[PDB]
Formats: C-alpha cells, structure tokens, sequence
C-alpha cells in the first residue's frame, strides 16, 4: 500500500541491521514461553514443556529463523506482501487456525526483541513507526480465512 | 468484576432458564463448530461431523450448560470454584483464550433465541459481564 | 469473495425478512448500553446518559437506521461489498477511529437481535453459518487504515 | 490473577527500572501517539504535534509510570488502589479498553528497551500479567 521512501528506508535499514538466526529463536522462544497457548501448535517440537526445555529445544530455534525468513520475503516485496503472503495466510488461517490475534503477539515480542538488541538510539520513535506500521500489514496479509 | 446486582440478574435468568440448558448448551456447542470452523481443531476426537445433530456435542452441551449452571451457584468465587476446569483447558487442553469469547457469543445468542423478552439490555449486559468473568477464571492456569 | 448460492439464498432470504427500522435502533442501543464506552463516538446524539435515555432518544433510532442501510449496501453487493465499503472503511478507521474490534461487537449484538426476533427455526445453524461469513466480510471490509 | 511469585518478580523490576520512570514513561506514551494515532483522540486538547517531544506528553510520561509505580505498592488490591483511575478512565473519559493493549505493549518495549539484561522470559511473562491485571482493574467502571 502506501510506503514512502523514509518508510521503505527506515524499514530497510532496520532489517539490515537484524541479525535474523538471533532476534527469530528468542522471539519464536518467548512466544511460546510468555503466551503458553501458543504451544499448541508447535506439539512437533518435541520437549518444549518447561522454559529451559524450551530455550534449549534446537527444533524451536530452526522454526525462529524460518519466520524471519518469512519476514524477509515481505520486507523484500513491500508492496505486494498481501500477494507474496498468499501461502503463509492460508497455511495458518485456513489449515492451522491459528487466531488472528496471535500474529500481532508475535509481532509485539519481536518489536520487543529488535528493542532490546539495538536499544532507544537505532530503534527510535521515527524508526518504530514506519516498523510497526509494516507489521501490522503483515498481520494483516496473514489472516482471512478463518473469520 | 460482577457487581451484586450482576449477580442477581444472573441468577434471576438462570433459574429461568436452567432445565432448557442441556438444549441451549448443545445449540450453543453446536453453533460455535459450525459458525466458527477454528474451533473444531479442538474436537477432533469426535465423530460424525459435528454440528447439533452429532450425540457427542448434543451431551458435551450439557456438560457446559452444568457447569455453567455451577458457575451461577458459586458466582461469588468463580476463581475457586472453576480451578480445576481451568487447569483442563488452560493447562491441559491449551485453549486459546481467544475462543472463551466465541462460546460465549453462542450462549447469549442462544438465550436470546430462546427467552427474547427476558434478555433485556440490561440483563444483556449483566451475563455478558458474567460470561467474561467465568473465561477469567478459566485462563486462570495458563501461566 | 467465494459464496455459493446456499449463502446468497440464505443470507438475502434473511435481509428480507428483517425490518431495518425495527432491528437497527435495537442494536445500536444495545451497544452504547452494553458496551459503553462506544458512546463517546456519537456524543452528538445528545442525551444518551441513561439506559432509557438511549432506548428513548430518536436520534439514537435515527441512527440505528443508517446502520442497517449501511448493511443493505453489502447485501446489494455481496461480491464487492470490499470496494463498495471504500467510503464506510476511510470514515470508520481512518477518521473516526473506532477500534476494529467494536465492529464485531456491534456485529455480534445485530445478530442476537435477529436471534430474538426470529427464533431458532428460522435462524437455524445452517442460516446463522452463512450469516456469520457475511458479517466477517462486513467487519474486515469496515476496518484498516488504524493499524 | 498475579501469583506471589508474579508479583516479587514486578517488584524486582520496579525497584530496579524506578526514577527512570519518568523517561520511560514519556517514551511509551511518546511512542504509543506515534506508533498508533488511533489514540492521539484522547489527547486532542494537547497542543504541539504529539511526540516524545512535547512537554505536555512528556510530563504526563511520569505522569502514568507515577501510577504505575503506585499500582506495584498496591499489587495486592489494584482494584481498590485504582478506583479513582478507573472512574476517570472507564466513566469520565470513556477510553475503550482495546487501547490499555496498545499502552502496556509500548511500555514493556520501553522497559526492554532500557533494562534489556534484566527483562528476561520470565520477567516479561509477570509484567505482563500485571499490565493485564492492571486494566482489569481500571475498567471496572466501564458497566
Ligand atoms: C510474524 C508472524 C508469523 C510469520 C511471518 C510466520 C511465518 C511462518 C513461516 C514462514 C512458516 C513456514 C511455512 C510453510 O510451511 O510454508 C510458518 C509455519 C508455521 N507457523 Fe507461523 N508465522 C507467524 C506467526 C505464527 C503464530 C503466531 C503461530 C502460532 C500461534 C504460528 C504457527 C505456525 C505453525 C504451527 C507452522 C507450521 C508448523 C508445524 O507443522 O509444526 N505462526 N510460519
Ligand atoms: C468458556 C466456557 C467453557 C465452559 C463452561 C466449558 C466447560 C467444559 C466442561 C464442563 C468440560 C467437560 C469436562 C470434562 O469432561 O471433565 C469441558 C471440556 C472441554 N472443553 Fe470446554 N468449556 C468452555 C469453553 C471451551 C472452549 C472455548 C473450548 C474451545 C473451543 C473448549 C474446549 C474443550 C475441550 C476440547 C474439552 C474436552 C472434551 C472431550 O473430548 O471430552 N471449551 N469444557
Ligand atoms: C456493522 C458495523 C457498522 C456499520 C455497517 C456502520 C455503518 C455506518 C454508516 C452507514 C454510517 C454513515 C456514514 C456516512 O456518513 O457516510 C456510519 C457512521 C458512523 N458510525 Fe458506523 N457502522 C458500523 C459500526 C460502528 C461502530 C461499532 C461505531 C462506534 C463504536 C460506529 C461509529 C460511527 C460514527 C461515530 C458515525 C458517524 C457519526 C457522527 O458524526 O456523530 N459505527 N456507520
Ligand atoms: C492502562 C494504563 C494507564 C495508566 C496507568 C494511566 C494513568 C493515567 C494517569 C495517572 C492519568 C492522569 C490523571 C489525572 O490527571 O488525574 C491519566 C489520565 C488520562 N488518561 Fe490514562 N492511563 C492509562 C491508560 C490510558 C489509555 C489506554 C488512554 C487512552 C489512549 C489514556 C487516556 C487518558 C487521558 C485522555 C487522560 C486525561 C489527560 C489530560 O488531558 O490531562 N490513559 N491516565
């Protein structure tokens, strides 16, 4: 939809910086550890039932990175995300069920952890606008099926 | 939280109702699965496809109206009452909180559907705000 | 989107039975009743302080009316009800504001009142299915701009 | 419902987080006007384009973190302790609760964002149950 330059830039230059092997485990991680229902879904997973098991499981830190990497396909086709997002919004809306709400509890935990990486000088008001703005586009293309 | 008044509303309708729970519940179950498919994932166990007409959800109607009935009677400690519903499926089940407030949906549509003149906006409001409560005790478990 | 003509059928044999000008005033009062921090969005409807305030006020009966109408705009055009809600949307979420999930509220409170006027042979699970996928659409269509 | 062990973990971070409050107060107030504009209408009679910078934001920065550092001294009945808040918010102002989401979100991000070592999974886990809790509290005079 409607991206500006100082958008795109932002946005751009904050993916750049993310390191998503890192931000994706301890995100991915805290979802499932601060909102426990979201266990659910990941029963594949194996030992996720305590939060050591679940900061330790390796099978959770590959599934953190594949949802940067789902990130990173929006980031890089900014103004088609619906479009491109066309698989992910069906998989969990449609095969999954995840609700709708639990996209944008993940996308508040990873907000959280490019916070706590880069700090309040990177990751400035100006910064966190045009990111959250993004997010919620792809919160957004992922859900619809379900109702 | 449920003011006495919101007690009393509640407990007014329900003694008005209760009897026609085991129907009203196997309609609310049965609407619920049918209107919102996302919540099937949560009854897959079950045979027939489930819709009111299916014997399983026809009885776990029932079972939630009871213990919805159950809720009433002890609206003064919802928390203490409903732990062990709770530790099943905030703990046990991992419902997604998400969903309490589809069911509740169903139940107050089906109140609706079946007592109109007695579900006046005030009363509308009251159960509501029971219904709320009851999912807050039920959530209770989940971390 | 996809409706079949079980939905059509279903969903326009519905809005045909229904009075506008009867189940409109009842829902927009239950909602400001109900869930009252909804009226600080129609504080030019004047006195609304009261349940019967708001059960009396012609304003509020007025306005019920539009809502229904508004309604009547998607039933008209089912399979475009996204673009034909384009002015609905900007006004709703990008003027007023009103937080999207007020619209499943009113939406939820329309249908319990068409619950009680009709009963339950009428509006049956299989009627109340298609009607349901119909007031989604209508909500996700109403919402955006916010974020 | 906040465990003992939910609220020793708040205290811990609030006594370790407290005089930068007011920084981290103007900061989530400061980002949640930016971020979600939606919430700029509550604050319409402020002047200067709402940012971190202006004084009126900031100041009610301390403002809120001041209520919330009240709220942690109160952890055991924030009913009680947030009645006169709840009035204004829930009665006065009629805020919809959808926003007391948005608030708490640019809170913990601030949080996170100052004291990151020491906001770890657990942490993260209570503060949150409190922000939840929290408004509960203030919107028990909303019906
Ligand atoms: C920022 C939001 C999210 C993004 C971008 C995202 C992305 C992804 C990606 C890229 C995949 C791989 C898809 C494929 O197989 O083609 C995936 C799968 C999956 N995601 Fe998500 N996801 C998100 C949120 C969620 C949430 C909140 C849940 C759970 C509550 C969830 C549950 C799953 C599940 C269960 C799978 C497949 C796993 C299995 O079979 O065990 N996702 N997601
Ligand atoms: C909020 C109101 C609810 C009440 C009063 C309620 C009540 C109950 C009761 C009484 C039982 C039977 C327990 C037993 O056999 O020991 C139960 C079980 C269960 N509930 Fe709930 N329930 C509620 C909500 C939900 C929701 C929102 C879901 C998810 C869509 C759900 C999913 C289940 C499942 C999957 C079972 C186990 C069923 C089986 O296979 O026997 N319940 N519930
Ligand atoms: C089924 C969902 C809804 C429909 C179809 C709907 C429809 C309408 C229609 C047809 C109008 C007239 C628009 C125009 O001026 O062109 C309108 C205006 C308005 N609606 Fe809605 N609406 C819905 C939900 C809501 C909700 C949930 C709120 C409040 C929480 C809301 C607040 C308003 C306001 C404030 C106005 C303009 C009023 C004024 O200036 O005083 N609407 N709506
Ligand atoms: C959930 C956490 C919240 C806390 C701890 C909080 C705390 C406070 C405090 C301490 C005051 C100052 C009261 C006074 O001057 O007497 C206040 C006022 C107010 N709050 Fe909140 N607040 C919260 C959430 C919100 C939210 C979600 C909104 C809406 C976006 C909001 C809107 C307002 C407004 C509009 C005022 C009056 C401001 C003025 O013009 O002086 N607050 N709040």
């Amino acid at each position: 939809v409607d991206w500006t330059d100082a958008e795109r830039a932002a946005i751009k230059a904050l993916w750049g910086k993310i390191d998503v092997g890192e931000i994706g485990p301890q995100a991915l991680s805290r979802l499932l550890i601060v909102y426990p229902w979201t266990q659910r879904h990941f029963k594949g997973f194996g030992n996720i039932s305590t939060n050591a098991a679940i900061l330790g499981n390796a099978k959770v830190a590959e599934h953190g990175k594949t949802v940067m990497g789902g990130l990173d396909r929006a980031v890089q086709n900014m103004d088609n995300i619906k479009n491109v997002y066309k698989q992910l919004s069906i998989k969990h809306s449609e095969k999954i069920h995840v609700d709708p709400d639990n996209f944008r509890l993940l996308g508040e935990i990873i907000t959280m952890c490019v916070g706590a990486k880069f700090g309040p000088s990177a990751f400035t008001p100006e910064i966190h606008e045009a990111w959250q703005k993004f997010l919620a586009v792809v919160v957004s293309a992922l859900g619809r099926q379900y109702h | 939280s449920l003011s006495a008044t919101d007690k009393a509303r509640v407990k007014a309708l329900w003694d008005k109702i209760e009897g026609k729970s085991a129907e009203l519940g196997a309609e609310a179950l049965g609407r619920m699965l049918v209107s919102f498919p996302q919540t099937k994932i949560y009854f897959s166990e079950w045979g027939q496809d489930l819709g009111p007409q299916t014997p399983q959800v026809r009885n776990h109607g029932a079972v939630i109206m009871a213990a919805v009935g159950k809720a009433v009677k002890s609206i003064d400690n919802l928390v203490g009452g409903l732990s062990q519903l709770s530790e099943l499926h905030a703990f046990k089940l991992r419902v997604d909180p998400a969903n309490f407030k589809i069911l509740a949906h169903n139940i107050i549509l089906v109140i609706s559907m079946y007592f109109p003149g007695d579900f006046t906006p005030e009363v509308h409001l009251s159960v509501d705000k029971f219904l709320a409560c009851l999912a807050l005790a039920l959530s209770e478990k989940y971390r």
